[PDB]
């Protein structure tokens, strides 16, 4: 919508400078803690093949050793221009998935460092006033700009008819949308693929032969937000 | 130009006021009727007409990009002022 | 292994629509008229189905338009008159079908504007 | 600055509002000006998305800086044009400064 | 046969010779962009938005004016075509004002939409814009002429369709302005249509100004009831309120036009409305009551009278559903005095044969006539869209038109034979020269206005005119299937009432004054309490408080035509139905439900409880009344003429003078238009 | 007594041929005999011809006239008028 | 200058203008130069003749020409404002 | 504001008001539009 | 061009060839194969082919579509078979996606795909819940998203947006009750479609 | 008219499944009244069950009957497993909804709806 305010990038740099230490303090409390390990190690084990067939994604796949990350395999935006490592687990349990998330946080800091250094100049929205609204100064001076502002904010832009399934590596796994266009300016159908929908469907499987308190840890390791599960 | 009706209720700049028999004015009992008292019709009529030396003048409301879309106003008629349809400022050829 | 049903397809009992919004509603099946403010014809291609307008009253608090008609905004699009009729029948809705109006072909002749002996001659351009 | 309302009842904000939280009616004012007679925002429908202030061509409707306006009743969150105009007169000193600081990014 | 082959992007099309490139593209389903071209006006070819590339030709052609040749391949999406559109759109917008937020066309603007689809997305115009002064042309059409794009649609419409040569272009070049030059008002019964055909916000509805945007309005396709033409309309509503009235295209009735009464009188529906039942208190003043009490009072009086002691009168805006319900109710107390305010001679056949009181040629059939004789009618104000159809035939078919009556302005030149009704005797006898024109004619048409039938000698006139049609059909001039005799009605409810067996006129009520009288929307003032026993019990059912309500004992608030699904039959006998756009105000109810409810309380319950059932009843009385949008056709003109000759009634000396002579008499004619503040501004403007 | 007569018929169908012949031959003579009686003839395409009679107090009777002849139609009205 | 007329005491529909008898004879010859049924072709020469008699074209002069040739007054206004040799002041 | 005071406007409130909810000065919503349909008023004389 | 999405010709050829491959191997069920301009391959199949087609794509060595990414339904009331069942599958081996579509109406059951993908269990419950499409041989087919006792299938095009009933707490009966829906402000329907064609490349024939 | 079936291949097969559903619903009412502590009588609950079955008696399409039985069994499970709360079970009775006028005159007085 808008360009970064002047001075924002320096502040993001200041935050990113100190963040790894904050992750280090988190690990000091949990990583080697025998109580934390007793609550997580060998809890909710899922095999690589079962994870794929149950429709898992994200850390739920990578905790079982599956080498899959949509940012690597099917990159979008500029993810193919940044360097990072995908954390992979070996035992497929809650503890390995916990370590994957903590390592993914470190890699996010690594990626943020490259974005701050490689940020290029230029415009922020597609220079195409039939999709992206023109600048307010243009809208108040140019006849074409005002017309396009008026139409984009009332009818909206029309999308050519068609259907796409588009997915990204969301923090919770593969988040996708099956978007159907009928040629008008309103979507005809919009199915939302929430990564937690399939994950919560696997809770029954993952909890077999565990204690009542291990269910708490297993819903925890899947990281469920019922906003996306329920839509 | 706020004013009160016979019942003592203030009339809004839109001309709204509950009539005598209207029960809906019970909502103000023990409270107040929110009324803005800077009537725009009266404030814009206090502005002095601007004298210009051309048949056509443009108005953007002032402030450049902080105003309204720029429009051009014809001043050929000498029986009336040219008014801006966005901000209500008036112009007259001198 | 397929079976045979000689009956008329009806699903009124398995759609969950209250009874009064089946039997008392009137569906209108029509091709929308061109908005006469514009010359575009792209909004007169498909068939629509709408229902009978019901009461809208003024909300006592704000003056907003209130309604108790759950089908007040329901508009369905159909490729053909027969797709619309079939959908109305299986849903149990009584309906009126209005035949599509097509603009009659015209005879446009620019030369007629300058006729030697006919009233089609224009006095101005 | 003259005191005339910026809003010209174009209804672009009402059209773009993702929540249908804006209700507008308009008519020619006694001086022939194109102005609203109703301008309501249901603050319990609004998602505070700012789309209305992006759509407005004259900077008439804005989201101000106030966030400390919780009420004791639902009805107090159904704003009409008088309430919104009073909010403009109340907060204009700060709204104008905020707009001055950000209008070059818009 | 005589078709020729052309291609649109390679797809073969067979077109009639003379078909333009634009018309060829329609067949394959492409709409070429346009501004100046309108299919019902003359080709202008000035906007240049329709420029298209013909394959192999180096120059783009104006598709709206260029006749397509054999073997041409029209490239409607080539770069040369696309760049032509972008260039023209760039020039149209160079001086256009940045007005969309304050402009009423915004949201349904062809300039906006064709800019989005066919123009560029930005500007490179770095100068200042043209600005022009506004023109005042009446209280209906607001002009913001800086928005004008000089398409000349208004000028062509005013001259060809309305027959008014008051709009033109003055000046030259970039400073060419559309207008009247002098301070003039464009006040025509069809004037409001230039709002629709102006592609931009230059011409806009003054009453509609600033009130709504097009995306938020709900559209209800309905029927006009301001005259007997039955013009198809769209009622725009928003949040329960009627916002405006637009034409709805119907080639066989109104085409895409409506009259200024149809367009603008709708504001009368918000004034002087009956919202509650009323009865007379002990002091003789009307006071609000309940539906319980008002219906019980009427049911009590109804149960105590029989036969001639109960009568009813139907006004000009009453639906067929209400008409048959009131007939059935009074037929259960044994009353047949079901009357209308509009007279039609009951001599001879009367209403036995439908052809005796219809526009038997149909409105579309005017375009096939070669001679039209108008008798005692100002069709310009009685049936504006029927008069516009005559001018279309006059302009395009070279139609010959003669008139008997006042020499009113019809917007086209015609042969005035005089106003004395004895000319009809001369024409039929053969002495008048015009009879030679009628005999030579191969498809002649005779129209007698229903207004002329309001005279005391209406029966003699109908016999005299019906005789002329007898003469033509005995000669060989006509092919048989062609119908010559026509009655032009002016009242929306007249034809349905005649179809249902109502007695036209209030002569029966004058002959046997009733003790109880129903006024069903009757506001013509044809019967007053001076025509009734000293203690007549008058019940008025209607939607407006005008002439009937003040004198009634009981008032029953009904619905207007925008507030019910009701059947109306137009002058040619076509049955059409309205639809509910908004519900009736207050406690008002659907008119046939009031009679159905009243019948139950009176102990004479009618045998129908839904709109579908009362329409099945309409089918029993006249099957044509439920054949919506169908013109049925009536025969036995021969039998009607034989019956019309039994009784010889003489013609009065009075010259035929139509009720409406000038435009000032056109605007206010029924209760709705009499309550319209827009119509009162029109009346004031054309006098002051 | 009798109050109204309505005759329905199709303009083109053979089922209404007899009724069409009656109107073209006998209707004028019938109306002259009964000048105070509404005999509403209403044509509509594809309708089965019928004869409606309205008696006092809204009582109604309808007699099919399908595939009737002109003389058969004459008798049917004679029954109503008698 | 402008292309819209506003009545003034010097220039209004009742400003006295009429062709002299000599100019009516000239008008007859001008009109005779064109096919019968196309008298509108005489608008330009007759407006010029009005201006040659009068010096300029008051609105009343324009209305007289429209009346002589039986063309709508607007169609004479369009000619008067289109061609630059006509003096409307 | 001591260093960069706000621009002066004559419609700007001279007196700031804090939150008035729960007091007799609280805002109470109402419809700001005028009545849409004017009813017919019968005559005051009993001519009937 | 800076504002135009670039075309990938190699993936369009690749997905076309694989589309013919699947059509040649499964002719009993495949009715149509198409690839979009943004390179998504869609297989349209007869509904009887759900299990054979999905099993082939999961298990075949050149397919290996091991992950069911999504399963949803689209309601198109104008069609005789109004419901379109859409399977979106992912192949990690070949780093590719495929979409498999079939159809059904209100009374015709579709075969549960739970045997092929355990992921389908809840998706089919959601399709049943929200569209009313029955899946045969489903281990536990019941509503999943709607309230207990909810009548109707909300994602059908002819189900009203605000439904038919609404909830409130009633003091007289001391419980939450359901009543016919009334709205203080009705939802305002907008007609936004422009009357001018936007995309000639998609024009339907006259 | 050759269509894929759901369960029943004809109406006689379907009627059997309908009767089993009625038995299951009939026997569960006394438990439902007790577990949910309803304030209706067992006879009232069973009358409602009959009312719900009754208003589908006109159906002659075996596929439609199977769906009606399928839906009815799901409702029974929700009740048997106590997934429904007290509020859900009592929605069949509309206790807070005032009686709706049915005759013409009553509907004419209240408003415009037929
Ligand atoms: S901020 Fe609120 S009122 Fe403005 S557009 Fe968003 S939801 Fe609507
Ligand atoms: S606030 Fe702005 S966008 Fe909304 S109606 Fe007023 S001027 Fe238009
Ligand atoms: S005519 Fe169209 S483009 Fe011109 S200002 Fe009005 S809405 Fe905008
Ligand atoms: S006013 Fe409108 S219709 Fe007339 S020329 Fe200008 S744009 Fe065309
Ligand atoms: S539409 Fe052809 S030039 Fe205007
Ligand atoms: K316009
Ligand atoms: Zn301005």
């Amino acid at each position: 919508h808008q360009d970064l305010p002047l001075g924002l990038m320096d502040d993001i740099y200041e935050f990113s400078k100190n963040f790894s230490l904050r992750i280090d303090e988190l690990e000091e409390m949990l990583t080697n803690n025998r109580i934390w390990r007793n609550r997580t190690v060998d809890i909710g084990i899922v095999t690589a093949e079962d994870a794929l067939n149950y429709g898992f994604s994200g850390v739920m796949l990578r905790g079982s050793g599956i080498q899959w990350d949509l940012r690597k395999t099917q990159p979008y935006d500029v993810y193919d221009q940044v360097e990072f490592d995908v954390p992979i687990g070996s035992r497929g349990d809650c503890y390995d998935r916990y370590l994957c998330r903590v390592e993914e946080m470190r890699q996010s800091i690594r990626i943020i460092s490259q974005c701050l250094n490689k940020m290029p100049p230029g415009e922020i929205k597609v220079d195409d006033a039939k999709v992206s609204p023109p600048k307010r100064a243009e809208m108040k001076t140019s006849m074409e700009s005002l017309i396009h502002h008026f139409k984009l904010y009332t009818e909206g832009y029309q999308v050519p008819p068609g259907a796409t399934y588009t997915a990204i590596e969301a923090p919770k796994g593969e988040f996708g949308v099956y978007l159907v266009s009928d040629g008008s300016s309103r979507p005809y159908r919009c199915k939302i693929k929430a990564p937690g929908f399939a994950h919560l469907a696997g809770l029954d499987k993952m909890s077999k032969g565990h204690m009542l308190a291990d269910v708490v840890a297993i819903i925890g390791t899947q990281d469920i937000v019922f906003g996306e599960v329920d839509r | 130009g706020v004013r009160t009706s016979p019942t003592g209720e203030k009339v809004t700049h839109t001309g709204q006021v509950y009539d005598d028999g209207d029960y809906r004015k019970v909502r103000f009992v023990g409270r107040q009727k929110e009324v803005n008292e800077n009537f725009a019709i009266d404030l814009i009529a206090e502005q002095p007409v601007s004298q210009v030396g051309s048949r056509v003048i443009s108005c953007d409301g002032g402030g450049g990009a902080l105003g309204h879309p720029r429009v051009y106003i014809n001043l050929d008629k000498e029986t009336k002022t040219g008014t801006c349809g966005y901000c209500g400022l008036q112009f007259r050829q001198q | 292994q397929l079976i045979t049903v000689d009956e008329k397809l009806d699903i009124t009992t398995i759609t969950g629509v209250p009874e009064e919004h089946i039997k008392t509603r009137k569906a209108r099946i029509f091709v929308p008229a061109r908005n006469n403010m514009q010359s575009g014809v792209n909004n007169t291609k498909k068939w629509k189905m709408e229902f009978d307008t019901r009461e809208r009253w003024e909300n006592p608090l704000m003056g907003w338009a209130s309604t108790a008609d759950p089908l007040s905004n329901l508009v369905l699009t159909f490729s053909t008159k027969e797709d619309a009729v079939a959908f109305a029948e299986k849903n149990g809705w009584s309906y009126d079908v209005e035949e599509r109006k097509v603009p009659k072909p015209k005879s446009k002749s620019y030369g007629a504007n300058f006729s030697w002996n006919k009233r089609t001659r224009v006095s101005t351009k | 600055p003259s005191g005339e309302e910026r809003c010209i009842a174009c209804k672009l904000c009402e059209a773009v509002c993702p929540a249908q939280a804006i209700t507008i009616e308009a008519e020619p004012r006694a001086d022939g000006s194109r102005r609203t007679t109703r301008y309501d925002i249901d603050m319990t429908k609004c998602i505070y998305c700012g789309f209305c202030q992006e759509a407005c061509p004259v900077d008439a409707i804005v989201e101000g800086p106030n966030f400390e306006f919780s009420t004791e009743t639902h009805e107090e969150l159904l704003y009409n044009k008088e309430k919104l105009l009073n909010n403009g007169d109340k907060w204009e000193a700060e709204i104008a400064a905020n707009i001055q600081a950000d209008y070059l990014y818009r | 046969s005589n078709l020729i082959e052309v291609f649109v992007d390679g797809q073969s099309v067979m077109v009639e010779p003379g078909t333009t490139v634009l018309q060829a593209c329609e067949k394959v389903g492409m709409q070429i962009p346009r501004f100046c071209y309108h299919e019902r006006l003359s080709v202008a070819g000035n906007c240049r938005m329709c420029l298209v590339e013909i394959e192999k030709a180096p120059k783009v052609v104006a598709a709206c004016a260029m006749p397509v040749m054999k073997g041409w391949n029209i490239l409607t999406n080539s770069e040369k075509t696309k760049k032509a559109r972008e260039g023209v759109m760039e020039f149209l917008l160079a001086n256009h004002p940045l007005d969309c937020p304050i402009c009423d066309q915004g949201g349904e603007c062809d300039l906006q939409d064709q800019s989005m689809m066919f123009g560029s997305d930005r500007s490179r115009f770095l100068e200042g814009k043209r600005a022009v002064e506004d023109k005042n042309i009446g209280p209906l059409v607001k002009t913001i002429m800086t928005r004008c794009i000089q398409c000349t649609r208004c000028i062509r419409f005013a001259s060809e369709i309305a027959g008014v040569d008051d709009l033109g272009t003055t000046g030259r070049g970039n400073d060419m302005q559309v207008g009247t030059y002098i301070e003039k008002m464009f006040m025509s019964e069809l004037s409001g249509n230039i709002i629709d055909i102006c592609p931009v916000g230059a011409l806009t509805s003054k009453p509609y100004a600033f009130t709504a945007r097009p995306w938020e309005t709900r559209k209800t396709e309905s029927i006009d009831v301001m005259d007997a033409v039955g013009s198809n309309i769209v009622v725009s509503t928003r949040t329960g309120e009627v916002m405006r009235i637009l034409p709805r295209m119907h080639e066989d009735i109104n085409e895409e036009w409506i009259s200024d009464k149809t367009r603008f009188a709708y504001d009368g529906l918000k004034r002087q409305r009956l919202t509650e039942p009323m009865v007379r208190n002990e002091k003789g003043l009307l006071t609000h009551t309940t539906w319980e009490d008002a219906l019980s009072r009427v049911a009590g009086m109804l149960q105590s009278f029989q036969g001639n002691d109960v009568a009813a009168i139907a006004g000009g805006l009453v639906d067929a559903e209400a008409l048959i319900a009131l007939k059935d109710l009074l037929n259960r107390v044994d009353s047949d005095t079901l009357c209308t305010e509009e007279v039609f001679p009951t001599a001879g056949a009367g209403t036995d044969l439908r052809s005796n009181y219809l526009l038997n040629t149909t409105i579309a059939g005017v375009e096939e006539a070669d001679v039209v004789l108008l008798v005692g009618t100002n069709p310009r104000f009685e049936a504006p869209l029927f008069n516009a159809r005559i001018r279309k035939s006059w302009l395009h078919n070279d139609l010959k038109v003669a008139l008997i009556g006042s020499p009113v302005d019809l917007t086209y030149r015609y042969d005035h034979l005089g106003d004395s009704p004895k000319i009809l005797q001369d024409i039929a006898s053969g002495s008048h020269p015009f009879s030679q024109v009628l005999q030579e004619a191969k498809k002649p048409m005779v129209i007698l206005g229903s207004s002329a039938l309001q005279r005391n000698d209406g029966a003699a006139i109908l016999a005299a005119v019906s005789n002329i049609a007898q003469k033509i059909r005995t000669s060989s001039g006509v092919t048989g299937d062609w119908k010559v005799m026509n009655i032009l009605h002016r009242i929306a409810s007249q034809v349905a009432a005649l179809d249902l067996g109502y007695k036209p006129g209030v002569e029966a009520i004058q002959k046997n004054p009733p003790k109880m009288l129903f006024l069903l929307g009757a506001d013509g003032g044809c019967i007053t309490r001076q025509d009734l026993p000293k203690d007549c019990f008058i019940v008025y059912q209607g939607h407006h408080g005008d002439v009937g309500a003040p004198i009634a004992d009981v008032i029953l608030p009904g619905a207007a035509y925008t507030e019910k699904s009701a059947t109306y039959v137009n002058t040619e006998g076509r049955a059409q139905q309205t639809k509910v756009a908004v519900t009736p105000p207050g406690l008002a109810r659907e008119d046939w439900k009031i009679i159905r409810a009243l019948s139950e309380i009176a102990g004479m319950t009618l045998p129908y409880d839904t709109l579908d059932q009362v329409r099945n009843r309409l089918e029993e009385v006249s099957p044509n009344l439920v054949r919506y949008d169908d013109v049925e056709g009536a025969n036995y003109f021969q039998q009607a003429s034989e019956l019309s000759k039994l009784v010889n009634q003489q013609l009065l000396a009075d010259p035929l003078v139509p009720p409406q002579l000038t435009i000032k008499d056109f605007y206010m004619t029924d209760s709705i238009s009499r309550a319209s503040q827009t119509m009162a501004k029109c009346v004031k403007a054309v006098t002051e | 007594g009798l109050r109204e007569i309505r005759i329905h018929l199709c303009q083109r169908s053979p089922g209404s041929q007899g009724v069409r012949d009656f109107i073209e031959k006998r209707y004028v003579e019938l109306k002259k005999a009964n000048p105070d009686l509404p005999i509403l003839i209403r044509e509509c395409s594809d309708v089965q011809p019928k004869l409606w009679a309205r008696y006092a107090f809204g009582q109604e009777k309808n007699v099919s006239l399908n595939n009737f002849s002109a003389d058969q139609v004459t008798r049917a009205l004679e029954n109503v008028l008698s | 200058a402008l292309f819209v007329h506003r009545d003034t005491p010097e220039n209004n529909p009742e400003t006295p203008f009429d062709f002299t008898p000599e100019n009516y004879k000239r008008i007859e010859a001008i009109v005779k130069n064109y096919p019968e049924g196309h008298k509108a072709a005489a608008v330009l020469p007759v407006l010029d003749l009005a201006q040659r008699q009068n010096g300029w074209l008051p609105i009343s002069a324009m209305n007289k020409v429209a009346e002589i040739l039986q063309v709508p007054p607007m169609r004479v206004y369009e000619v008067a404002t289109f061609y630059t040799m006509y003096n409307r002041k | 504001p001591t260093v960069k005071p706000p621009t002066a406007r004559k419609f700007i409130w001279t007196n700031h008001k804090f939150n008035l909810s729960g007091t007799p000065q609280q805002y109470v919503p109402y419809s700001t539009t005028r009545k849409k349909i004017q009813e017919w008023v019968p005559p005051s004389t009993p001519y009937k | 061009r800076p504002t135009v999405r670039p075309r990938n010709d190699v993936a369009h050829k690749q997905l076309s060839a694989f589309g013919e491959y699947v059509a040649e191997i499964l002719p009993k069920y495949v009715q149509q194969v198409q690839v979009s301009c943004f390179n998504e391959l869609e297989i349209c199949i007869h509904p009887d082919g759900v299990i054979p087609v999905l099993t082939f794509l999961r298990d075949h060595s050149n397919a290996q579509f091991k992950s069911l990414a999504d399963l949803t339904a689209v309601d198109i009331p104008t069609r005789q078979n109004r419901f379109e069942i859409v399977y979106n599958l992912l192949s990690l081996r070949f780093n590719s996606r495929i979409r498999v579509k079939t159809y059904t109406d209100e009374l015709t059951p579709i075969e549960s795909s739970v045997p092929v993908y355990k992921a389908a269990n809840w998706y089919e419950r959601e399709i049943w819940d929200m569209f009313g499409v029955f899946f045969a041989n489903h281990p536990d087919l019941r509503r999943i998203l709607t309230d207990y006792g909810f009548e109707g299938h909300p994602f059908r095009k002819d189900f009203p947006l605000s439904g038919y009933v609404e909830l409130r707490y009633d003091d007289e009966v001391k419980r939450v009750v359901a009543e016919p829906v009334e709205l203080a402000q009705e939802f305002r329907k907008f007609d936004l479609n422009s009357p001018w064609e936007a995309f000639p490349a998609y024009r339907q024939p006259p | 008219t050759s269509v894929k079936p759901i369960f029943s291949r004809d109406m006689n097969e379907a009627k059997r499944r309908v009767r089993e559903l009625y038995r299951a619903w009939y026997r569960e009412v006394p438990n439902t009244v007790h577990l949910f502590q309803l304030d209706i009588s067992v006879k009232q609950g069973r009358d409602k069950v009959r009312e719900m079955f009754k208003k589908n008696a006109h159906i002659t399409d075996p596929r439609v009957v199977d769906l009606l039985v399928i839906k009815g069994k799901m409702e029974l499970e929700e009740t048997i497993k106590v997934w429904k709360q007290r509020t859900h079970v009592m929605r069949f009775f509309h206790e807070t909804e005032a009686p709706r006028p049915k005759d013409f005159l009553s509907k004419f007085y209240v408003g415009h709806d037929p």
